[PDB]
DNA sequence: GAGCGTTCAGCGTTCGTTTATCTCCCCCTGGTATAATGGGAGCTGTCACGGATGCA
DNA sequence: TGCATCCGTGAGTCGAGGGTAATAACCAGGGGGAGATAAACGAACGCTGAACGCTCC
Protein backbone atom coordinates (compact mmCIF):
# COMPACT_ATOMS: atom_id res chain seq x y z
CA UNK A 1 0.00 0.00 0.00
CA UNK A 2 3.05 2.67 0.97
CA UNK A 3 4.67 1.29 -2.12
CA UNK A 4 1.56 2.23 -4.53
CA UNK A 5 1.28 5.51 -3.15
CA UNK A 6 4.80 6.84 -4.38
CA UNK A 7 5.65 6.55 -8.17
CA UNK A 8 5.05 2.93 -9.39
CA UNK A 9 1.09 2.40 -8.98
CA UNK A 10 0.75 -0.11 -12.07
CA UNK A 11 3.65 -2.62 -11.82
CA UNK A 12 3.19 -2.75 -7.59
CA UNK A 13 -0.10 -3.51 -8.34
CA UNK A 14 0.85 -6.20 -10.59
CA UNK A 15 2.90 -8.15 -8.84
CA UNK A 16 1.27 -7.73 -5.46
CA UNK A 17 -1.70 -9.31 -6.97
CA UNK A 18 0.60 -12.47 -8.16
CA UNK A 19 2.55 -12.47 -5.12
CA UNK A 20 -0.57 -12.24 -2.76
CA UNK A 21 1.35 -10.00 0.00
CA UNK A 22 -1.02 -9.09 2.11
CA UNK A 23 0.14 -5.61 3.65
CA UNK A 24 0.16 -5.21 8.00
CA UNK A 25 -1.16 -2.03 8.58
CA UNK A 26 2.36 -1.27 10.74
CA UNK A 27 3.75 2.19 9.44
CA UNK A 28 3.07 5.96 8.84
CA UNK A 29 1.95 6.33 5.02
CA UNK A 30 -0.30 3.54 5.28
CA UNK A 31 -1.90 4.56 8.60
CA UNK A 32 -2.59 8.08 7.09
CA UNK A 33 -4.72 6.38 4.21
CA UNK A 34 -6.97 4.31 6.62
CA UNK A 35 -7.07 6.93 9.02
CA UNK A 36 -5.94 5.40 12.12
CA UNK A 37 -3.25 6.78 14.42
CA UNK A 38 0.26 6.90 13.14
CA UNK A 39 2.49 5.12 15.11
CA UNK A 40 4.79 8.34 16.05
CA UNK A 41 4.12 10.27 19.13
CA UNK A 42 0.90 10.51 20.74
CA UNK A 43 0.14 7.67 18.84
CA UNK A 44 2.35 5.22 20.41
CA UNK A 45 0.77 2.41 22.66
CA UNK A 46 2.78 3.60 25.53
CA UNK A 47 1.82 7.09 24.66
CA UNK A 48 -1.87 6.75 24.41
CA UNK B 1 -3.72 35.64 30.03
CA UNK B 2 -2.50 33.43 27.70
CA UNK B 3 -1.83 29.68 26.46
CA UNK B 4 1.42 30.20 28.25
CA UNK B 5 0.57 31.32 31.59
CA UNK B 6 0.91 27.55 32.91
CA UNK B 7 4.58 27.46 32.12
CA UNK B 8 5.88 24.55 30.03
CA UNK B 9 8.77 23.96 31.80
CA UNK B 10 7.12 23.43 35.69
CA UNK B 11 4.63 20.73 33.42
CA UNK B 12 7.39 18.91 31.71
CA UNK B 13 9.64 17.99 34.93
CA UNK B 14 5.94 16.39 36.53
CA UNK B 15 5.30 14.01 33.14
CA UNK B 16 9.86 13.33 32.27
CA UNK B 17 8.51 13.60 28.76
CA UNK B 18 6.49 16.13 26.19
CA UNK B 19 3.84 13.40 24.08
CA UNK B 20 2.81 11.90 27.47
CA UNK B 21 2.11 15.33 28.65
CA UNK B 22 -0.29 16.04 25.96
CA UNK B 23 -2.38 12.76 26.41
CA UNK B 24 -2.83 13.25 30.04
CA UNK B 25 -3.79 16.75 30.23
CA UNK B 26 -6.42 16.02 27.27
CA UNK B 27 -7.33 12.47 28.69
CA UNK B 28 -8.27 14.58 32.18
CA UNK B 29 -10.16 17.37 29.71
CA UNK B 30 -12.23 14.70 28.51
CA UNK B 31 -13.12 13.29 31.95
CA UNK B 32 -13.82 17.36 33.10
CA UNK B 33 -16.02 18.20 30.73
CA UNK B 34 -18.05 14.93 31.31
CA UNK B 35 -18.66 15.95 34.45
CA UNK B 36 -20.03 19.22 33.35
CA UNK B 37 -22.79 16.82 31.15
CA UNK B 38 -24.12 14.96 33.59
CA UNK B 39 -27.17 17.84 33.94
CA UNK B 40 -28.91 16.20 36.92
CA UNK B 41 -27.57 11.84 36.86
CA UNK B 42 -24.65 12.50 39.39
CA UNK B 43 -23.21 9.62 38.64
CA UNK B 44 -20.25 8.60 41.15
CA UNK B 45 -17.54 7.87 38.81
CA UNK B 46 -16.96 11.40 37.50
CA UNK B 47 -14.53 14.02 39.15
CA UNK B 48 -15.16 17.86 38.97
CA UNK B 49 -12.70 20.51 38.24
CA UNK B 50 -9.97 20.40 41.58
CA UNK B 51 -9.12 24.08 41.41
CA UNK B 52 -11.21 26.47 40.91
CA UNK B 53 -12.90 28.16 37.84
CA UNK B 54 -13.36 30.77 35.88
CA UNK B 55 -17.19 32.22 35.15
CA UNK B 56 -16.33 31.30 31.50
CA UNK B 57 -13.40 28.33 31.02
CA UNK B 58 -12.28 26.00 28.58
CA UNK B 59 -11.61 22.24 30.46
CA UNK B 60 -8.36 21.73 28.78
CA UNK B 61 -7.17 25.28 30.59
CA UNK B 62 -8.11 23.76 33.47
CA UNK B 63 -6.68 20.66 33.27
CA UNK B 64 -3.49 21.85 32.68
CA UNK B 65 -3.55 23.72 35.99
CA UNK B 66 -4.39 20.85 38.15
CA UNK B 67 -1.08 19.18 36.82
CA UNK B 68 1.23 22.18 37.66
CA UNK B 69 -0.45 22.14 41.32
CA UNK B 70 0.78 18.40 40.93
CA UNK B 71 -1.97 16.84 42.83
CA UNK B 72 -3.20 14.94 39.53
CA UNK B 73 -1.33 11.48 39.19
CA UNK B 74 -0.72 9.54 35.91
CA UNK B 75 0.16 5.85 35.80
CA UNK B 76 1.03 3.92 32.08
CA UNK B 77 -0.54 0.72 32.23
CA UNK C 1 -33.81 23.68 -41.11
CA UNK C 2 -30.27 23.95 -42.69
CA UNK C 3 -32.41 24.42 -46.21
CA UNK C 4 -34.28 27.27 -44.41
CA UNK C 5 -31.00 28.84 -43.32
CA UNK C 6 -29.45 28.60 -46.78
CA UNK C 7 -32.51 29.71 -48.33
CA UNK C 8 -33.62 32.27 -46.24
CA UNK C 9 -30.24 34.01 -45.31
CA UNK C 10 -31.44 34.31 -41.57
CA UNK C 11 -31.55 31.74 -38.65
CA UNK C 12 -35.57 30.47 -38.87
CA UNK C 13 -37.58 31.28 -36.25
CA UNK C 14 -39.23 27.98 -33.70
CA UNK C 15 -42.84 28.87 -35.75
CA UNK C 16 -41.55 29.31 -39.59
CA UNK C 17 -39.70 25.94 -39.02
CA UNK C 18 -43.38 24.41 -36.99
CA UNK C 19 -44.92 24.65 -39.80
CA UNK C 20 -42.36 23.48 -42.69
CA UNK C 21 -42.46 19.75 -40.42
CA UNK C 22 -46.49 20.22 -40.17
CA UNK C 23 -46.00 19.86 -36.33
CA UNK C 24 -46.94 22.41 -33.67
CA UNK C 25 -44.13 25.21 -32.18
CA UNK C 26 -44.19 22.83 -28.67
CA UNK C 27 -43.29 19.78 -30.18
CA UNK C 28 -40.64 21.50 -32.04
CA UNK C 29 -39.28 23.01 -28.45
CA UNK C 30 -39.61 19.51 -27.17
CA UNK C 31 -37.89 17.63 -29.75
CA UNK C 32 -34.70 20.31 -29.68
CA UNK C 33 -34.71 19.50 -26.05
CA UNK C 34 -34.22 16.13 -26.32
CA UNK C 35 -31.39 16.53 -29.01
CA UNK C 36 -28.48 17.46 -26.86
CA UNK C 37 -25.33 15.28 -25.56
CA UNK C 38 -23.70 14.96 -22.08
CA UNK C 39 -20.46 16.60 -21.97
CA UNK C 40 -17.90 14.30 -19.92
CA UNK C 41 -17.15 14.94 -16.23
CA UNK C 42 -13.84 14.00 -16.06
CA UNK C 43 -13.03 17.04 -18.84
CA UNK C 44 -10.02 20.01 -18.15
CA UNK C 45 -11.87 23.16 -17.59
CA UNK C 46 -8.73 24.70 -19.61
CA UNK C 47 -8.17 27.52 -17.16
CA UNK C 48 -5.02 25.09 -15.62
CA UNK C 49 -4.64 21.36 -16.64
CA UNK C 50 -4.74 19.87 -12.78
CA UNK C 51 -8.61 21.15 -12.28
CA UNK C 52 -11.27 18.48 -13.57
CA UNK C 53 -15.20 19.38 -13.82
CA UNK C 54 -16.35 17.09 -11.86
CA UNK C 55 -14.84 18.83 -8.68
CA UNK C 56 -17.06 21.66 -9.18
CA UNK C 57 -20.50 20.27 -8.96
CA UNK C 58 -21.91 19.59 -5.55
CA UNK C 59 -24.34 16.65 -4.91
CA UNK C 60 -27.58 16.90 -2.93
CA UNK C 61 -27.97 13.54 -0.90
CA UNK C 62 -25.11 14.33 1.33
CA UNK C 63 -26.85 15.16 4.94
CA UNK C 64 -25.86 18.89 5.84
CA UNK C 65 -24.98 18.81 9.58
CA UNK C 66 -27.15 22.11 10.26
CA UNK C 67 -30.15 20.64 9.56
CA UNK C 68 -29.80 16.73 10.72
CA UNK C 69 -29.27 18.60 14.36
CA UNK C 70 -32.31 20.69 14.03
CA UNK C 71 -34.38 17.84 13.49
CA UNK C 72 -33.52 16.46 16.81
CA UNK C 73 -34.00 19.10 18.36
CA UNK D 1 -22.98 37.90 18.01
CA UNK D 2 -19.22 40.14 18.14
CA UNK D 3 -19.70 40.09 22.08
CA UNK D 4 -20.44 36.41 21.99
CA UNK D 5 -17.67 35.73 20.13
CA UNK D 6 -14.44 37.32 21.75
CA UNK D 7 -15.86 35.06 25.05
CA UNK D 8 -15.84 31.52 23.16
CA UNK D 9 -12.01 32.15 20.74
CA UNK D 10 -10.15 32.71 24.19
CA UNK D 11 -7.86 29.74 24.85
CA UNK D 12 -8.36 28.15 21.57
CA UNK D 13 -5.60 27.55 19.12
CA UNK D 14 -5.66 28.41 15.79
CA UNK D 15 -3.12 26.98 13.07
CA UNK D 16 -1.61 28.90 10.76
CA UNK D 17 0.59 27.46 7.50
CA UNK D 18 2.03 28.80 4.26
CA UNK D 19 1.66 27.00 1.46
CA UNK D 20 5.36 25.33 0.33
CA UNK D 21 5.93 24.08 3.64
CA UNK D 22 9.07 22.95 3.27
CA UNK D 23 10.09 22.14 7.21
CA UNK D 24 7.74 21.32 10.27
CA UNK D 25 8.30 24.84 11.21
CA UNK D 26 5.74 25.34 8.50
CA UNK D 27 2.44 25.33 10.40
CA UNK D 28 2.83 26.49 14.04
CA UNK D 29 0.17 27.39 16.38
CA UNK D 30 -1.08 30.52 18.00
CA UNK D 31 -3.34 32.13 20.36
CA UNK D 32 -5.81 33.82 18.51
CA UNK D 33 -7.15 37.20 18.79
CA UNK D 34 -9.74 39.25 17.29
CA UNK D 35 -8.45 42.57 14.97
CA UNK D 36 -10.72 44.40 12.76
CA UNK D 37 -9.78 44.52 8.82
CA UNK D 38 -9.73 41.52 6.69
CA UNK D 39 -5.70 40.51 7.19
CA UNK D 40 -4.12 38.00 9.09
CA UNK D 41 -1.85 40.02 11.42
CA UNK D 42 1.56 38.08 12.14
CA UNK D 43 4.10 38.18 14.25
CA UNK D 44 7.48 39.41 12.95
CA UNK D 45 10.26 37.23 14.52
CA UNK D 46 8.42 34.26 13.14
CA UNK D 47 8.71 35.25 9.87
CA UNK D 48 11.47 33.39 8.71
C1' DG E 1 -103.24 10.96 30.93
C1' DA E 2 -102.00 15.62 28.12
C1' DG E 3 -98.55 17.27 25.26
C1' DC E 4 -94.25 16.97 24.35
C1' DG E 5 -89.24 15.33 25.80
C1' DT E 6 -84.80 12.50 24.96
C1' DT E 7 -82.90 9.03 23.10
C1' DC E 8 -81.83 4.47 21.45
C1' DA E 9 -83.46 1.02 17.12
C1' DG E 10 -83.09 -0.95 13.34
C1' DC E 11 -84.25 0.19 8.68
C1' DG E 12 -84.35 2.04 4.53
C1' DT E 13 -82.53 4.94 0.72
C1' DT E 14 -79.87 6.05 -1.97
C1' DC E 15 -75.34 8.21 -1.80
C1' DG E 16 -70.89 6.77 -0.11
C1' DT E 17 -66.47 4.16 -1.02
C1' DT E 18 -62.75 1.49 -3.70
C1' DT E 19 -62.81 -1.92 -6.82
C1' DA E 20 -63.73 -4.01 -10.98
C1' DT E 21 -64.36 -3.40 -16.35
C1' DC E 22 -63.29 -1.34 -20.93
C1' DT E 23 -60.85 2.03 -25.25
C1' DC E 24 -55.89 4.15 -27.29
C1' DC E 25 -50.20 6.39 -29.05
C1' DC E 26 -45.51 5.79 -28.11
C1' DC E 27 -42.36 2.19 -28.96
C1' DC E 28 -40.18 -1.74 -31.51
C1' DT E 29 -39.65 -4.38 -35.72
C1' DG E 30 -39.34 -5.36 -40.79
C1' DG E 31 -38.75 -3.97 -45.39
C1' DT E 32 -37.49 -1.42 -49.75
C1' DA E 33 -34.55 -4.89 -56.01
C1' DT E 34 -30.69 -0.37 -62.15
C1' DA E 35 -25.72 -0.46 -60.18
C1' DA E 36 -22.88 0.78 -56.43
C1' DT E 37 -17.31 -3.70 -54.07
C1' DG E 38 -10.51 -2.38 -49.27
C1' DG E 39 -10.62 4.81 -44.58
C1' DG E 40 -8.85 9.09 -44.38
C1' DA E 41 -5.47 11.54 -41.43
C1' DG E 42 -2.71 13.45 -38.23
C1' DC E 43 1.07 13.82 -36.82
C1' DT E 44 6.60 15.79 -35.50
C1' DG E 45 10.15 18.22 -32.12
C1' DT E 46 11.13 18.01 -23.25
C1' DC E 47 14.80 15.48 -20.52
C1' DA E 48 17.27 11.85 -18.25
C1' DC E 49 17.32 7.17 -16.73
C1' DG E 50 17.14 2.45 -17.10
C1' DG E 51 16.26 -2.13 -18.61
C1' DA E 52 14.21 -4.85 -21.89
C1' DT E 53 14.87 -6.33 -26.68
C1' DG E 54 16.69 -6.63 -30.92
C1' DC E 55 20.63 -7.83 -34.06
C1' DA E 56 25.40 -7.42 -36.09
C1' DT F 1 29.10 -12.22 -26.20
C1' DG F 2 28.67 -7.06 -26.98
C1' DC F 3 26.26 -3.41 -29.35
C1' DA F 4 22.00 -0.99 -30.85
C1' DT F 5 17.10 0.56 -29.89
C1' DC F 6 12.81 1.77 -27.86
C1' DC F 7 9.72 1.99 -24.17
C1' DG F 8 8.10 3.43 -19.78
C1' DT F 9 8.31 6.93 -15.79
C1' DG F 10 8.65 11.48 -13.47
C1' DA F 11 9.11 16.16 -13.58
C1' DG F 12 6.20 22.08 -6.60
C1' DT F 13 3.38 25.01 -4.11
C1' DC F 14 -1.12 27.05 -2.98
C1' DG F 15 -4.48 30.82 -5.65
C1' DA F 16 -8.43 31.61 -10.76
C1' DG F 17 -12.70 28.74 -12.92
C1' DG F 18 -18.15 25.51 -15.77
C1' DG F 19 -21.18 23.74 -22.45
C1' DT F 20 -17.91 20.53 -27.08
C1' DA F 21 -20.49 17.77 -34.30
C1' DA F 22 -23.89 15.54 -38.66
C1' DT F 23 -27.15 12.10 -43.30
C1' DA F 24 -32.87 8.22 -48.43
C1' DA F 25 -36.43 8.08 -45.67
C1' DC F 26 -40.71 5.74 -45.03
C1' DC F 27 -45.84 2.07 -44.83
C1' DA F 28 -46.88 -1.47 -42.63
C1' DG F 29 -48.10 -4.07 -38.92
C1' DG F 30 -48.78 -4.55 -34.37
C1' DG F 31 -47.92 -5.04 -29.46
C1' DG F 32 -48.44 -2.83 -24.77
C1' DG F 33 -49.09 0.38 -21.10
C1' DA F 34 -51.50 4.93 -20.01
C1' DG F 35 -55.89 7.16 -19.33
C1' DA F 36 -61.68 6.82 -19.66
C1' DT F 37 -67.26 4.00 -17.62
C1' DA F 38 -70.73 0.30 -14.52
C1' DA F 39 -70.80 -3.11 -10.34
C1' DA F 40 -69.93 -4.77 -5.56
C1' DC F 41 -70.50 -3.41 -0.38
C1' DG F 42 -71.24 -0.58 3.91
C1' DA F 43 -71.86 4.44 6.14
C1' DA F 44 -74.41 9.50 6.09
C1' DC F 45 -79.37 10.85 6.01
C1' DG F 46 -84.10 10.29 6.05
C1' DC F 47 -88.38 10.17 7.00
C1' DT F 48 -90.32 6.36 8.98
C1' DG F 49 -92.42 7.38 13.39
C1' DA F 50 -92.37 3.96 16.67
C1' DA F 51 -91.32 3.46 21.16
C1' DC F 52 -90.13 5.34 25.53
C1' DG F 53 -90.39 8.61 29.50
C1' DC F 54 -90.45 14.34 31.10
C1' DT F 55 -92.90 17.58 32.57
C1' DC F 56 -98.03 19.80 32.68
C1' DC F 57 -102.83 20.40 33.00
Amino acid sequence: LSAASFQETTRVLTDAAINAKSDSLIGLKENVIIGKLIPAGTGLSRYR
Amino acid sequence: EGIINPPIDELLEATDSKYSLVIYAAKRARQINAYYSQLGEGLLEYVGPLVDTHVHEKPLSIALREINAGLLTSEAI
Amino acid sequence: QRQMLQDLGREPTPEELAKELDMTPEKVIEVQKYGREPISLHTPLGEDGDSEFGDLIEDSEAVVPADAVSFTL
Amino acid sequence: VYDVLEEVIAEHPVLLNRAPTLHRLGIQAFEPQLVEGKAIQIHPLVCT
